[PDB]
């Protein structure tokens, strides 16, 4: 375990632990271990586990964990505009911000696809998507 | 006169809105423009707008933070519907309807995206640490109030730190970005700052009274649906307290067992006890909010575009006056 990793776990209990509503699935194991490794500061780190964990969360939501999950990631949205604000790491902010938008296209584009390999492409691309800019 | 000053700002951000929603993906060009073609008062534009024409300056910084706003707030809507079940917004559709459960959540965060794409150029720290501190705490009055639904009692200092987050921080932050990207005086920022503030909190009363006074016509849906999901608002917090003023705790008791359960007797009985004692006490805190706001307009430099934010103040909050 890093330090970014202590940083962004400490903060999210202290949300579990205050805020009934937010619920914090586990953070995906192989972006982890990429992350650990990334040459950036201890802040873009956590930026970019949260809106990683923020945008995977997005394909649990159910009409049954909805008033939960959909709440849980948008702070985590929040969070890693939190990450990023002071210091201000604008080439980073521009680098991610635009990785989401991305990334909410891919998903759209991957509801009308049925072929194999372009399903195979598309996912990769989708579940890499965050840490791809760092390599 | 207001319109005219503001008018060729409004079509510029508008431009830009439709602008910063074009997309490569089908469904979400088609859904975030299914929303930003719904009505929109743009009021929160508005404010960052007036606030950086407080003192002497040019920036595009101003007008592109007024666009950004808008997305967020925009993209505060789209997940609200899905969250609170609503199907119509000022008499269009909502996009979990009109598309679908995921839609409504990508184009939520694609707005977030496009809006924070927007301002990364803006390269100032104090400023991204206010946007990103007011998001937050919205975030935090949404679980606040999901965890206080169908819950009693709930204290008045809770009642305004809900409404706080949920309308008041965003304008207060519309009118304090706008006044960084003006580069305005402490002096003249901390007034303007506190009129957005204020403001907010005086609508959000009124908008918490309407739910009970108006009709489905200018609601949209059902009187009363903020307690029919549970939502505890100090038009009943102040129903309560008069009927108990009169020896009449019966409100009370019937609030506290109330369950997401509960019968339409029950909530049409609520209704009609704030309908006959809750609406005064709710107009009065508005209006205190409202001229509270009054006073920080009073207190900064007479001008043209201070008399534009005072018409802004009278018509937001007729109801109260
Ligand atoms: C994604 C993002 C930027 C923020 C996420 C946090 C969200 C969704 C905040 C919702 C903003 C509150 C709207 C008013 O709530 P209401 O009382 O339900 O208002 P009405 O009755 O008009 O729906
Ligand atoms: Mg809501
Ligand atoms: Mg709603
Ligand atoms: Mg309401």
């Amino acid at each position: 375990m890093m330090r970014y990793l202590h940083k962004i776990e400490l903060e999210l209990n202290r949300l579990t632990s205050r805020y009934p509503f937010f619920k914090k699935i586990a953070f995906d194991a192989e972006i982890i271990k990429l992350v650990d490794d990334l040459n950036v500061d201890e802040n873009v780190k956590c930026a970019i586990v949260a809106i990683d964990t923020s945008m995977r969360m997005q394909d649990f939501i159910n009409e049954d964990n909805k008033d939960s999950f959909v709440l849980s990631t948008d702070v985590l949205s929040a969070l890693f505009y939190k990450y990023l604000s002071q210091p201000f790491y604008q080439h980073d902010f521009l680098v991610l911000t635009d990785c989401v938008s991305r990334i909410n296209e891919l998903k759209s584009i991957r509801a009308t696809i049925t072929d194999e390999i372009a399903l195979h492409n598309i996912n990769k691309q989708i579940h890499y998507m965050f840490i791809q800019p760092y390599m | 006169s207001y319109k005219a000053f503001l008018n060729p700002y409004i079509i510029e951000v508008e431009k830009r809105l439709y602008e910063c929603i074009q997309s490569d993906s089908e469904t979400i060009n088609k859904a975030a423009h299914h929303i930003l073609s719904s009505g929109g008062k743009r009021v929160r534009p508005m404010f960052v707008l007036l606030s950086g024409f407080l003192n002497d300056t040019q920036k595009d910084d101003l007008i592109r933070t007024a666009v950004s706003l808008e997305l967020v707030h925009m993209a505060s809507l789209v997940h609200d519907d899905y969250i609170d079940n609503s199907d119509m917004r000022r008499g269009n559709t909502s996009v979990h309807i009109a598309f679908d459960k995921d839609t409504a959540i990508r184009t939520g965060h694609f707005l977030l995206a496009r809006a924070l794409q927007n301002i990364a150029t803006i390269n100032n720290s104090k400023f991204h640490q206010i946007f990103s501190k007011t998001i937050l705490e919205v975030c935090f009055g949404e679980f606040d109030q999901m965890a206080d639904r169908f819950n009693y009692p709930v204290s008045f200092t809770a009642y305004l730190r809900r409404i706080n987050r949920k309308t008041a921080i965003l304008i207060e932050a519309s009118c304090h970005l706008g006044a960084l990207s003006s580069q305005l005086d402490e002096q003249s920022t901390y007034h303007i700052k506190q009129f957005g503030h204020c403001i907010g909190m005086s609508y959000q009363i009124i908008d918490d009274i309407l739910d009970y006074t108006s009709d489905e016509a200018t609601l949209g849906k059902p009187v009363g649906s903020d307690i029919r999901n549970g939502h505890i608002t100090y038009p009943l917090m102040a129903a309560i307290a008069n009927l108990k003023e009169q020896d009449d705790d019966k409100l009370e008791a019937v609030v506290k067992h109330l369950t997401s359960t509960s019968d339409d007797e029950v909530y049409q009985y609520i209704v009609s006890q704030v309908k006959q004692y809750g609406i005064e006490p709710a107009e009065l805190l508005s209006r205190k909010y409202g001229d509270k706001a009054k006073y920080h307009l009073s207190q900064l430099q007479d001008s043209n575009i201070k008399d534009y934010l005072e018409e802004i103040h009278e018509k937001m909050l007729k109801r109260v006056y």
